[PDB]
């Protein structure tokens, strides 16, 4: 109950490249290793405490799928841990599938524009330079955590011309961008995405100039929310935990998104919804 | 005096009811009153004359702030005074203004024939036009194009005052293949409509427009299907007021037009409003067929500078 | 011929008691405007010259207000000629005083001095004159009823007159006030529609014979007596409007109904922002939800005016207040965190803090202290003070006069 | 068999019924033998059209039948001493009085529900009556039932045609 | 023009004890024609009750019942053109009759109407109410339009489950139908406001979300409903307020339509004149009075569809049309 939080923090510690939701799944499944009737009640408390320490959408989404990817099977605890281990085996290969689908969408000599920092966009570009494509990356230093500089330092090792553009200068450099690639922190039920603050005005500018806005999310980031504006995003997700507002996420409408390169194949935004309807 | 009682007769019939039906008669009565004020009050120079006309137009505008055709023709007389005192810079000035006012009046009474003359340039055979309310200028615009070509006008009657009924009968009497519809079907039959020709209550100073209610919905439907929204409106309907949030824009008539008094007890809990004027931003307007041409909305500001002095914008 | 009118500016039912003790019930403000200034303006909208004004009870206030009003200036095309006498005890004395002075020589409008309406008596007047010359003085009156619905706030369930009308000629054949009644008795001699959806509205267009018919039969006192006493004997007809407002302010209930109807623009040429009386101290701006604020009002911080609010000139409002559906009056002080819902506050009030006024009427110069919780239907007459803890009950009148109240000018009696 | 027309106790009603389309006409394919409908009760309990052979001639009774089918009226009457009071629409019966009373007293609740009551005096009763199957349960019951909407053997609603 | 769509102002020819059409079906058709039954859900309930009456009076089955009650639906298409809720109801009924193999099949059929009305018109309404409770927050103001048996149910149960919102009722001539919403709101105690469609752009500045009802959702996501809905949703998007449409699954028609011209019933034009200057409109040869009953809003003007399955983005209504069939 308390060892769960420190074990989740550990699963952050020995690998930061592993996603937050995947860390939640790993600590959740290791909690499942330790009556099995109504065990959803035990795991729901684990989900609530795990979303307490991490405010991200993916932790309360990917953990929700594991609450029901084990509950689609309905002793049964052994088939539960077997199917859960299969679930973990098939989300360790998400970023590779996304990279394989998405690096073919980057033309040679292109000039992409990305946002804050994401292990998926970084992997898309890592696979694109491994396919002997050459391009340049514009990354916005996203306030307040400055993870644009972290991405550009993590992407300069790939020998890519990367430019840490200002957070305000998206509308300036949007015309110098062939395509926009962002990593979603959660994909809501209408096909839009919930991503680090500033993704929305990246999209709104991009559609103002008809630049394709590509999103590279994963399968476990499919959350059941249906926002209609930036109000409808819950305060659980926006606020991470001289007056200042300071959210950390904002909703991007599905009309602004050209394609999603999720784990389960390339989707139009309209193709997201039944991929949530199927999981129900 | 006869003039003074005629001034508050005009002010009272402006607050309370009607009097002049059309805006052309409203502007003609306004010039009649302003010309009478010039002739019959005693003033020495144009200074206190401008002050007198300014305060009379101030009370005529505060009488009914949504009747801007009165407030424009106060400003045109002020511009006329400033430009007929400028060219003498007295004694004969009192004559000169009157002459210019007469040249303004014959500039009126031919505003409709110079808008109707441009009908054939903008209306073609086998087209289809949509109109919202009864406009005297738009009707005469549709009459002049009717005697040469053959078209089909859809008059979306503007509820609650079903005043597109009185236009679709006027158009049907002249053989235009008219069609009156409920005006809940503006977007529905918009897909088959070639042009929208509407009238205004007021053209604001940015090319924005104050029309009968349901026009902004009509304009949005026209912009959706990219149907050109032609606007037939003369230069007394051109007011040098930008869409402030300070002064009141709308006019709100009794809710009996919308929800009748015979509804009973639910009228103590329900807030019924009934505005009569709708704001149309200039980006939904395509043309302003004036009496001097067919110029774009993004020229309307220049028409302000040739009509009203900048000091006379606020009275 | 020119159209005249008789305006009985003293309602002869002791109905607004004790508010009638210190201000006449024709001069008390409806929505920052005295009631007579509605009906007078009504007559000016109709086309009425020579609007005789009959005042008996406290004619000093009424005359000194009329001579400083809009219709006593020579610019107005509605001359008044105030008739002042203490001889009048009822409307019958008023219409009998019309004779022996011959003030009317054609058909005239008899409004009752507290009518509030935007009725246009030209259709009704032309219909009345059409069947006046035609049948040679068969008709003597043409009552004006509004096509209402029987379950309406404006219908007080104290007037609620039912009529029996001949639908082909609009003649009134029966007429009775259904104040206390469950089943309505209609005699069979009148054999013919029977209508209950008629707001009375008191704008009869009685011909001068009516002034004759009040003098010879001295027993009549009021118009209800006249219509009842001549439908047993010379033919009251009627005209029913549907698109125009009309109602008088007989009691304080229908006061609240008509004041809420005026704010919601049901009397459209007579809205508070129209400033139909040309006073400089009653200008308004109809903002968004029938929220009218006068000049120099200085709304506080965080205070919410939801809807149907009228604020007079000089109406500083505190912080985090909540004012709905009410009239606050021309120049008064409202403090912090108050709630003013369906209230009616006249010229000058001290509402201190945190008060919860919910269906009341606060007259002019009435003060209330901190943390006072006036309940519905409470009336605070002029110059009263209510102390810092008086959660006074519903339906309680407080006045400086001791016997005509349920309290006095101190903290909760 | 929606309507089962009943004839009181002559070629005019039977010819009108055959012109409408009726296959059988009971007279109290014609059955041999105003409480006479109670003696013809062992008929099928369909909707009835109680009719009397006197003072009936070539009326478009179909339209009156429509007032039975439009509104699911408990009663539909044909009219062409007793005063009736109809609604503002001119089809809904509200107050059927003969002149037994000295005063036409009206319940106030009718007037609050229906404010405009048009009173017709001495209309000719067309000897045609339309009833549902429950009004026959065990003029007569024609002014009683119009009071019964203010008995319940299924409020009810009763319409008339003039 | 509107030549293919039919203009109507029909019981004079049929015998009073009718044998061509069933008695219940005659009552139903004439109630449709006069206007006693309005609304897609109310028309579907009344149709299914009349069909239960038809089946319980049927005496002999699979082919016979279908080709016997096809003239009934021809009569109903004559009296008032069938909305797609009625169309899918009739399609389900014909599939049910053809599915019944070789007396006792009449009771099993009649309960399948009850198992149709419950879990697709009533239980679906409860599920849509539960889903739309989430999208209704405290303090917001909701613009509804006309009368819908589902929209008003959603508002009433959202109010009685603790929300404190406000409704603006937008209404259109000549049906003046949102009064039936408005009064039904005031009985529930909901604060309300009423105004016509031309004033919609006046109150869309204050409106938080537009909650409409759908008479049919087509196979591309276009929402076929009452004639003011598409225009209202267009002005709603121009004032950037979200548009929610609340539709059950069974109203999903596989017919597809782009413009508001293909399947749009015309009510009689004589409704249009208001108190008159238009009473003599027949004698004016050039003058034609046109009132549509339905129009389609495109799926880009609708932000959300609420359905008993869930909340779907109006571009995945063919998804639901797939998974229910
Ligand atoms: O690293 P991930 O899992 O791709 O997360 C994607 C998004 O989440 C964030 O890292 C935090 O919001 C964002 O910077 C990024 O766009």
């Amino acid at each position: 109950d308390k060892e769960l939080i420190e074990y989740f923090k550990s699963q952050m510690k020995e690998d930061p490249d592993m996603a937050s939701a995947v860390a939640a799944i790993r600590t959740l499944l290791e909690f499942l290793k330790r009556t099995i009737q109504g065990l959803r009640a035990n795991l729901t408390s684990a989900i609530e405490t795990l979303c307490g320490v991490d405010s991200s959408v993916a932790v309360s989404s990917g953990g929700e799928l594991f609450l029901r990817f084990i509950s689609l099977a309905s002793k049964c605890k052994k088939i539960m841990i077997e199917r859960g281990e299969l679930f973990l085996r098939r989300i360790s290969l998400s970023r590779n599938k996304i990279a394989d689908l998405c690096h073919t969408f980057i033309k040679d000599g292109a000039t992409i524009l990305t946002h804050a920092y994401s292990r998926v966009v970084l992997r898309v570009l890592e696979a694109a330079v491994a396919a002997k494509k050459r391009f340049s990356v514009y990354v916005t230093e996203s306030q307040p955590d400055l993870s644009g500089k972290k991405m550009a330092k993590a992407l300069c090792h790939l020998n890519v011309p990367v430019t840490v553009v200002l957070d305000a200068a998206v509308g300036y450099i949007m015309e110098k961008a062939d395509l926009v690639i962002v990593g979603a922190e959660g994909v809501v039920e209408n096909g839009g995405i919930i991503n680090k603050i500033g993704t929305n005005q990246m999209a709104v500018c991009a559609k103002a100039q008809n630049k394709p806005f590509y999103v590279v999310a994963e399968s476990f980031k499919f959350v059941r929310l249906f926002p209609l504006n930036q109000q409808d995003v819950p305060d659980k997700f926006k606020y991470k935990a001289l007056k200042e507002e300071h959210p950390w996420v904002d909703y991007t409408a599905p009309s602004l998104i050209t394609l999603l390169f999720t784990d389960l194949g390339v989707l139009t935004p309209s193709a997201v919804s039944d991929e949530l309807i199927k999981l129900y | 005096s006869e003039l003074s009682e005629r001034i508050e007769s005009f002010v009272e019939t402006l607050k309370r009811g009607g009097g002049p039906r059309s805006s052309e008669e409203m502007a003609r009565e306004t010039l009649g009153l302003l010309r009478q004020i010039i002739t019959d009050h005693r003033w020495s120079n144009a200074g206190e004359l401008m002050e007198l006309i300014r305060r009379e137009g101030r009370r005529m505008t505060a009488a009914q702030p949504s009747e801007t055709t009165v407030g424009n023709m106060v400003r045109r007389v002020l511009k006329i005074i400033r430009e007929e005192y400028g060219r003498l810079h007295y004694a004969q000035l009192q004559s000169n203004i009157i002459e210019a006012i007469n040249e303004l009046l014959v500039e009126l009474e031919g505003t409709m024939e110079n808008i109707a003359a441009q009908a054939l340039e903008h209306i073609h055979s086998n087209e289809v036009i949509m109109t919202i309310g009864f406009s005297r200028t738009v009707e005469a615009f549709l009459k002049e194009a009717a005697r040469k070509r053959k078209f089909h006008v859809i008059v979306a009657e503007c509820a609650p005052f079903c005043q597109g009924h009185e236009m679709a009968v006027n158009l049907s009497k002249a053989g235009i293949e008219t069609t009156v519809m409920t005006d809940a079907a503006i977007f529905a039959v918009m897909s088959r409509v070639n042009k929208v020709i509407i009238g205004t209550k007021t053209i604001l100073a940015n090319g924005a427009l104050r029309a009968v209610t349901g026009t902004h919905t009509l304009a949005l439907a026209a912009k959706h299907h990219s149907t050109p929204l032609i606007v037939c409106a003369p230069m007394f309907k051109l007011s040098p007021q930008f869409p402030n949030e300070e002064d009141s824009f709308h006019k709100f008539v009794a809710p009996e037009e919308v929800l009748p008094f015979t509804e009973g007890d639910i009228l103590e809990k329900v807030s019924v409003h009934c505005p009569v004027f709708d704001y149309v931003p200039p980006e939904l307007i395509t043309l302003f067929i004036s009496n001097i041409g067919g110029n774009a909305p993004s020229y309307i500001y220049r028409l302000m500078s040739e009509l009203y002095h900048p000091d006379d914008h606020v009275l | 011929p020119p159209l005249q009118a008789v305006l009985v500016a003293d309602s002869f039912d002791r109905r607004f008691f004790p508010i009638s003790k210190d201000q006449p019930r024709v001069l008390l403000p409806l929505a920052n405007v005295a009631l007579i200034d509605y009906t007078l303006e009504f007559l000016t909208a109709t086309g009425v010259q020579e609007t005789f004004v009959f005042c008996c009870w406290k004619a000093a206030q009424i005359k000194e207000h009329l001579l400083k009003s809009k219709w006593c200036r020579p610019t107005s095309l509605n001359v008044v000629r105030i008739i002042t006498s203490e001889l009048y005890r009822s409307l019958g004395d008023v219409l009998r005083d019309v004779d022996a002075k011959a003030l009317v020589r054609s058909d005239f409008l008899l409004v009752y001095g507290d009518v509030i309406s935007n009725i246009n008596i030209t259709r009704a007047l032309e219909e009345h004159r059409l069947r006046r010359k035609l049948e040679k003085n068969v008709s003597v009156m043409t009552m004006i009823f509004k096509e209402s619905s029987p379950s309406h706030p404006t219908r007080c369930h104290e007037d609620n007159v039912v009529v029996a009308v001949d639908s082909t000629t609009n003649r009134v054949l029966h007429f009775q006030k259904t104040q206390g009644l469950r089943r309505f008795a209609f005699p069979l001699s009148l054999f013919v529609e029977v209508r209950y959806d008629l707001l009375d509205c008191h704008i009869s267009i009685c011909s001068p014979q009516v002034a004759q018919l009040f003098t010879d039969n001295f027993d009549y006192q009021t118009r209800d007596d006249f219509v009842r006493g001549l439908l047993v004997n010379n033919q009251i007809h009627m005209h029913v409007t549907a698109k125009e407002y009309g109602a008088r302010v007989s009691n304080l209930h229908m006061y609240s109904a008509v004041c809420a109807d005026v704010i919601r623009r049901w009397v459209y040429p007579l809205t508070p922002e129209a400033n139909f009386t040309d006073s400089t101290t009653q200008s308004c701006t109809h903002s968004r939800h029938n929220i009218y604020r006068g000049p120099e009002v200085s709304l506080g911080h965080g205070s919410i005016l939801e809807e149907n609010v009228l604020l007079g000139s000089g109406t500083v409002i505190g912080s985090n207040c909540f004012i709905t559906n009410s009239v606050i009056g021309p120049g008064c002080h409202i403090g912090d965190n108050v709630v003013l819902d369906q209230t009616y506050l006249w010229q000058g009030v001290r509402v201190a803090a945190g008060a919860q006024i919910h269906q009341s009427l606060l007259c002019d110069n009435a003060e209330v202290k901190e943390r006072v919780t006036l309940k519905p239907r409470s009336v605070l007459t002029s110059q009263v003070v209510v102390g810092p803890n008086i959660t006074l009950p519903e339906g309680s009148v407080i006045s400086l006069h001791p016997p005509d109240a349920e309290e006095d000018e101190d903290d909760g009696e | 068999m929606e309507f089962q027309a009943v004839v009181m106790a002559i070629w005019y009603p039977l010819n009108l019924l055959e012109r409408v389309g009726f296959e059988e006409v009971i007279v109290v394919i014609v059955c041999i033998p105003a409480d006479s409908l109670r003696y013809i009760y062992p008929k099928l309990k369909t909707d009835v059209l109680v009719l009397s052979c006197d003072l009936i001639t070539d009326v478009a009774l179909h339209e009156v039948v429509d007032l039975f089918r439009a509104y699911d009226a408990s009663l539909a009457m044909l009219m062409r001493r007793d005063f009736i009071g109809v609604d503002s629409t001119g089809k809904r019966l509200l107050f059927m009085a003969a002149d037994l009373d000295e005063e036409l007293v009206i319940k106030g609740s009718i007037l609050q529900k229906h404010p405009r009551i048009r009173f017709h005096t001495g209309l000719v009763d067309a000897h045609l009556y339309c009833l549902k199957k429950y009004i026959v349960d065990f003029s007569e019951l024609i002014p009683y039932l119009v009071r019964k909407q203010f008995a319940s053997s299924q409020s009810l609603d009763i319409y008339s045609f003039i | 023009l509107f030549s293919h769509l039919p203009q109507y102002s029909l019981t004079q020819f049929m015998s009073i004890p009718s044998s061509v059409i069933h008695p219940a079906m005659v009552r139903l058709g004439l109630q449709y024609s006069q206007g006693l039954v309005s609304g897609s859900n109310a028309r579907c309930i009344a149709l299914l009750r009349a069909l239960q009456q038809v089946i319980q009076d049927y005496t002999t089955l699979s082919r016979d019942l279908v080709n016997k009650l096809k003239p009934y639906m021809s009569f109903l298409t004559q009296c008032r053109p069938l909305s797609a809720s009625m169309h899918n109801a009739i399609k389900f009924l014909n599939k049910e009759i053809t599915s019944v193999g070789s007396e006792e099949a009449k009771s099993e059929l009649r309960a399948a109407i009850d198992r149709y009305v419950q879990e697709k018109i009533v239980l679906a309404a409860q599920a849509i109410s539960r889903f739309a409770y989430q999208k209704i927050s405290n303090g917001d103001v909701i613009l509804v339009y006309g009368c819908s048996s589902l929209v008003s149910r959603i508002l009433q149960e959202a109010w009685t489950e603790g929300r404190r919102f406000r409704v603006v009722v937008v209404d259109s001539r000549p049906w003046l139908e949102g009064r039936h919403t408005l009064r039904s709101l005031v009985h529930a105690g909901v604060p309300a406001s009423y105004l016509l469609i031309p004033a919609a752009s006046y109150v869309l500045p204050e409106v938080s979300k537009v909650l409409l009802g759908a008479h049919a959702l087509l196979a591309n996501g276009s929402v076929m409903s009452r004639v003011g809905t598409a225009q209202l949703a267009l002005v709603a998007r121009a004032h950037n307020v979200p548009v929610l449409v609340c539709c059950e699954t069974y109203k999903f028609c596989e017919r597809v339509q782009t413009d508001a011209f293909v399947s749009n019933e015309l009510d009689d034009p004589d409704d249009l004149q208001c108190k008159v200057a238009l009473a003599n409109w027949q004698n004016h040869a050039s003058l034609r009075l046109l009132n549509l009953v339905y129009d389609v809003t495109p799926p880009e003007l609708v932000d959300l569809v609420i359905t008993e399955l869930g909340m779907i983005p109006c571009s995945s209504v063919p998804v639901v049309l797939r998974v229910k069939s």
